[PDB]
């Protein structure tokens, strides 16, 4: 699962079977990193009109 | 069912009577009107392409 973010720490206890996290628009905003099980809030980098 | 208009009312109407009020009712009422909406922007090229 690929993309662009900042990824920071997360709040969320996920189940373990569930790898990401998903808003109500199917878009990645949670995940769990693979070589150690923590979850990581994927916040959008912040793209602004100039 | 089949819709009913309105409870009838025959009006007691005459050439020489008329009905005049005797009291008030003070009577407040609202509306709802919408001004504005959400103010949204998108970048094209970041939503076509990322
Ligand atoms: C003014 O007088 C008319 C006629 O007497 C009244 O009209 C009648 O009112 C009764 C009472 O409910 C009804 O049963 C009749 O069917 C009405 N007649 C008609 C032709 O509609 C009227 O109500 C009186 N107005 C007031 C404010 O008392
Ligand atoms: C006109 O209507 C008002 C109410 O809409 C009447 O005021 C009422 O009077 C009775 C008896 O005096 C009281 O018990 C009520 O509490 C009053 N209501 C309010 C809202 O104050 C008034 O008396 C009526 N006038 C006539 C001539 O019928
Ligand atoms: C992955 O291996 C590292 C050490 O290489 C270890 O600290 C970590 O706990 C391991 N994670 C899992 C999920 O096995």
């Amino acid at each position: 699962l690929t993309g662009t973010g900042v990824l920071t720490e997360s709040n969320k206890k996920f189940l373990p079977f569930q790898q990401f996290g998903r808003d109500i628009d199917d878009t990645t905003d949670a995940v769990r990193d693979p070589q150690t099980l923590e979850i990581l809030d994927i916040t959008p980098c912040s793209f602004g009109g100039v | 069912y089949t819709m009913s208009l309105g409870a009838e009312n025959s009006v007691a109407y005459s050439n020489n009577s008329i009905a005049i009020p005797i009291n008030f009712t003070i009577s407040v009422t609202t509306e709802i009107l919408p001004v504005s909406m959400t103010k949204t922007s998108v970048d094209c090229t970041m939503y076509i392409c990322g």
